[PDB]
């Protein structure tokens, strides 16, 4: 649940327009690789999409069902 | 890692996956003397690929498969390109993949025929293609913008928005530099510089490249040029024969922007861009006006930037700002828009093997083509 | 009228109450 | 969970969103469902497929605009998938289906079939904690303060006038018609080919709406200034393009008032209001009369009101003061009585919880609906 | 005047010309304006240098072949001007504007500059007694007899169906499309290209037509036809030189259904009929069915209305019965039912007087007529 959290806020802090606008800044000024060598080195969309993939498993637990009664 | 082959128009340019400078720097035309009743000095090559044909051009018979970039004879330019790898580079082509170039409205035969060679005759691990506007607004780093691809064989400008395919408004023009330098010995044999085979014409597409630039009022230009006797300048060539130019360096490309010289049934270069402009949404036709990528390594010429631009901005609203996109180096930048563009993470994966071809036939190369 | 700028489409210079020209 | 109820300002035109409490909805955007009609040549291209938002408000030469609220009423739920798809995007929501209630409204004289499906959506796909869709009227009265009186709301295929009391079980009283803007739009691009302007896009018809909020108003006097001279108002283009208009921008609202222009038998916004005050009684009628909300976007126009005013002077009998109400924000009248009504605690009954949905089925609801 | 009727047949990409007393159009030529290509010295060659009739039907590559009438919509009125006095010359008519009573083709919804223009010109310049102009419906019909029925005229750059039930209009269901086989011509050397044929010239485009008018047809399955192994059909030149065919000959007028191949939104102009038919009224529509008018030299395609038939049985409900109404030849079948209208006596209101242009013009034509 937390790793779902903080992957979408630091996600929302790559999204933000000065960090891809300096993507922009470095491919058209030639640094060519920043998004490839960027998005590729991110786990990110693979992080989320891990949890997309057991969101329901994690999903209505019956913790606080035993625990704490 | 692989290899980025370029297929320049005139000349030529190549190297592997990634590579800065072009390696195969030489002329992409195809040569043989006249193979007549004397014998072999010393013993010698029968055709002669490039620099080769340039060395020894007063005999060989300067040809070329390619018609506007058309081959006609694939061996030639097959052969060229083996002794291109044993020349530069010296590898064989099995054991990287290869990256070619193309231009649009090309039938689809040239490419298969050209497939079929890397792969039943190169055994190329795997291949692709792709139009060297793409390279150039590679580049240049963007996705959305007019690419007025100018190669010296032929024209195409290739209207983008977004990296995405706009084949209505893109046109292919046979446009080449050689046309202009056909016109060229033409009006130079009327100037006493009466010259025929494709050695002259070797000599003054360089003296095209030395002093034959755009002007801005053609006939304005051209009145005073006229009176600017000065400006008919003179440099003596390599034999001992000078030359007088003043009006003919801005007079021959006019038949650029009219047709009338050639009797082309078409419009100048300027307008047809914009009619080609005139084929789309006019409001991303503004960002396109922004978007003024003027491309092609036929362009590196003085005044051409305003000219076009005038032009286009006369046929334009105030309010359409043109917005030149045009780098010295875009003669470079399609070779070396694909030696980079090789280093693309999804281009690694998009790939033409073996099997894939072999077990496709020819027909991969319809949807394999961008 | 804050919020009547806060949004774009909003128009101004025409009275939000439209009544007759009721004749005392 | 039950935290600040997001408040859906909808709309055949535009439907937007925000929450409860507030007075401005943060998610303002209209109805516009395009996706790109291209092939990605060039990777690193923008993409998503489905454009919404910035994407579409940028990307307009290349979307095939779609719309499943024809006249309001929806025809494609699939189209409703994509569209609360990218309503559910966090950077157009920044929550979750249950992360707050949700508050949506409604048009009267709408079938059963739309809440069902909807509530299989946001109930099944999404997970909507407590949520109630009713008319858009009463949370314009909301935002009037009044309880009695005739809400003349319009979508943008949608034109309607509601008559209320204090918010009164009155259907038979109460009309809907469903006509506007869209079609008023659809025949300005008839306009348009009768003017010579060749145009058949959605994204132009964007740019024929931006045209009939901005240069587009009304007059009074139809055949007096049909037979007036014109001035034909030159529109420009974002190229800046040279657009006359002339009379048509208040002609085409004509048949808002003419309906049979376009070939649709009904008696105007005016007589169909009058027809609602003959199901009313003669003491309420006269309230009514002063009661008169004038609601929705498609109602902005010069003298829409005065013009309308003079219509019903025409039509109601002598003595009888006509009074009209509203406001300059007739959209957001609705979002914020929303955000009021949403901000209640007897509010508790008004909403449906999920599982009450999830129990039986809508029927429970459509007895809640009236 | 009392004399004979000009019957003129202009059609957009066809326009012929008689009279009415004759049941055959003795003056029959197409579209062109041709214009010398090439410089004349030396004596032996005519002059005129707008050319129509055996000049420009002979000396096809010496002149610049113009079509004036964009989509049926002409800009350089003073050609056509110039084409009518062709038609008052000796190898046509002989006659003048004054002489005799014309007759002209109109296509629906154009902008009314061109009607004015054309008004300027036959009563300022020409100076015809009486005459009016209409659409080629009205003609159609005439050449059917019928008087119920959606008229499918689709001639050479424009597509329209035009519904109309026992001599009564109905303009929102009428629909109008500027576009038609003289495009699917231009995509007919985009095929020219697409396997490189640059025949880029309006004689060019004639040969192009003359294989559209030689060998093309439609193959009622799409894909089923369209993937298979094709034959190549060698065509002949004008030259008798062989060139293959492929696919092509059939799925060239697939664009007509499918315009996003140019790039462009549409549904296949039956589609747009159909459009017209739920506009219509609900048992009324069966007797439109059944009125299915083929109008437009377009039309010649093997295979073409079955096709449309197969159309009809993928979006018409069960028997509702359609029934062809062929004409034998179509294009006269526009003039004789022109010859009939130009023959009715009863025609004075019908007409305009030259007068009654001294009087509005521009106003009385768009008054007088729909
Ligand atoms: N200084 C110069 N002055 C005039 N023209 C120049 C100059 N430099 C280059 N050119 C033009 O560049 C052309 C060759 O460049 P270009 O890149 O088009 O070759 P190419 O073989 O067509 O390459 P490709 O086919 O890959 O486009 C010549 O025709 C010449 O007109
Ligand atoms: N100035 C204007 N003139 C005409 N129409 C307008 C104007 N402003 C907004 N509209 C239209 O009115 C509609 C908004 O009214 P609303 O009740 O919100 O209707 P909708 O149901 O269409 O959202 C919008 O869809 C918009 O197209
Ligand atoms: N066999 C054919 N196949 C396709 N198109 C044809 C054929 N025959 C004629 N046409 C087209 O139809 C046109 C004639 O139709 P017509 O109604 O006269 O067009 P218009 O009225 O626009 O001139 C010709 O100009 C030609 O382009």
């Amino acid at each position: 649940l937390n790793l779902e959290r903080a992957l979408y806020r630091i996600q929302e802090k790559r999204e933000s327009p000065e960090v891809l606008l300096t993507l922009d800044i470095l491919k058209h000024g030639k640094r060519f690789h920043a998004t490839v060598s960027f998005d590729t080195d991110t786990g990110l969309k693979q992080a989320l999409e891990t949890v997309n993939d057991y969101n329901p498993l994690m999903k209505d637990f019956p913790l606080n069902d035993l625990l704490s009664a | 890692a692989a290899l980025v082959v370029d297929n320049g128009s005139g000349m030529c340019k190549a190297g592997f996956a990634g590579d800065d400078a072009p390696r195969a720097v030489f002329p992409s035309i195809v040569g043989r003397p006249r193979h007549q009743g004397v014998m072999v000095g010393m013993g010698q090559k029968d055709s002669y690929v490039g620099d080769e044909a340039q060395s020894k051009r007063g005999i060989l018979t300067l040809k070329y498969p390619i018609e506007h970039g058309i081959v006609t004879n694939w061996d030639d330019m097959e052969k060229i390109w083996h002794h291109t790898f044993y020349n530069e580079l010296r590898v064989a082509p099995e054991e990287h993949p290869v990256l070619l170039t193309e231009a649009p409205l090309n039938p689809k035969a040239n490419r298969e025929k050209m497939t079929q060679i890397m792969f039943e005759t190169f055994n190329t691990p795997a291949m692709y293609v792709a139009i060297q506007a793409v390279l150039s607004l590679y580049a240049s780093g963007r996705t959305t913008g007019i690419v007025m691809d100018s190669g010296d064989g032929v024209t195409h400008t290739v209207p983008i928005y977004e990296g995405y395919a706009l084949p209505h408004a893109i046109l292919r023009l046979d446009l080449a530099g050689r046309d202009l330098t056909d016109y060229l010995m033409k009006i130079l044999t009327e100037r006493g510089y009466s010259f025929t085979t494709t050695a002259e014409r070797e000599i003054v597409r360089d003296i095209k490249e030395k002093l034959c630039y755009v002007a801005l009022d053609f006939e304005q230009e051209m009145a005073t040029a006229a009176s600017s006797s000065s400006l008919e300048k003179s440099y003596e060539l390599p034999d001992g024969q000078v030359i007088t130019i003043g009006n003919e360096r801005f007079r021959c490309p006019e038949a650029l922007f009219q047709p009338s010289f050639l009797g082309m049934e078409s419009c100048g270069i300027h307008e047809t861009t914009f009619n080609s402009i005139m084929k789309c949404d006019v409001d991303i036709r503004k960002d396109l006006y922004a978007n003024t990528v003027l491309s092609g390594g036929t362009t590196m010429y003085p005044g051409i930037a305003d000219r076009m631009q005038k032009e286009i901005t006369a046929l334009a609203p105030s309010t359409m700002k043109i917005k030149i996109i045009a780098p010295p180096e875009r003669k470079y930048s399609v070779w070396i828009g694909g030696s980079i563009l090789a280093s693309l993470s999804t281009f690694q994966q998009m790939w033409i093997s073996k099997q894939e071809y072999d077990e496709s036939g020819p027909s991969i190369v319809h949807r394999k083509c961008f | 009228d804050p919020k009547y700028a806060d949004l774009p489409g909003i128009a101004r210079n025409e009275p939000d109450v439209y009544e007759t020209s009721d004749l005392p | 969970i039950a935290n600040q109820p997001v408040v859906i300002d909808n709309g055949s035109g535009v439907i937007k969103a925000g929450f409860a409490g507030d007075q401005i909805p943060k998610y303002c955007f209209p109805n516009y469902v395009g996706r790109p009609k291209h092939v990605r040549v060039m990777a690193g291209a923008l993409e998503g497929d489905i454009f919404i938002g910035p994407k579409a408000e940028e990307h307009r030469g290349l979307l095939s605009i779609r719309y499943p609220m024809e006249h309001g009423i929806v025809k494609d739920w699939n189209d409703m998938e994509r569209i609360w798809q990218y309503v559910y995007s966090k950077d157009q929501l920044q929550t979750f289906s249950e992360e707050h209630p949700v508050l949506l409204t409604e048009a009267p004289l709408n079938p059963r079939k739309n809440r069902e499906r909807a509530a299989e959506v946001f109930f099944e796909t999404f997970n909507v904690p407590a949520l109630f869709i009713s008319m858009q009227a009463v949370l314009s009265l909301y935002a009037t303060g009044r309880t009695t009186g005739v809400v003349l709301d319009s979508g943008d295929g949608v034109t309607h006038a509601v008559p209320i009391y204090e918010g009164f079980a009155m259907p038979h009283s109460i009309m809907r018609i469903d006509i506007a803007g869209r079609d008023v739009s659809r025949f300005l691009r008839l306009y348009l080919r009768k003017e010579g302007y060749d145009f058949h896009s959605s994204s132009e018809f964007e740019i024929v709406k931006a045209i009939k909020e901005r240069a587009c108003y009304l007059s009074i006097n139809p055949q007096k200034d049909e037979t007036l001279e014109t001035e034909k108002a030159q529109y420009y283009l974002p190229d800046g393009s040279t657009i006359e208009i002339g009379p048509s921008r208040f002609r085409a609202p004509e048949l808002l008032f003419r309906p049979d222009l376009i070939g649709e038998e009904s008696e105007g916004i005016h007589e169909v209001l009058v027809f609602a005050i003959q199901k009313s009684d003669m003491d309420l009628r006269r309230t009514l009369f002063s009661n008169i909300v004038l609601s929705g976007g498609s109602t902005l126009f010069k003298g829409f009101g005065d013009r309308l005013l003079s219509e019903v002077k025409k039509l109601a009998p002598k003595d009888v003061k006509i009074r009209i109400s509203a406001p300059q924000e007739r959209l957001y009248s609705t979002w914020i009585g929303g955000s009021i009504l949403a901000s209640l605690d007897t509010f508790k009954k008004m909403w449906v919880s999920k599982k009450e949905y999830e129990e039986d089925g809508a029927r429970s609801i459509h007895r809640k609906t009236f």
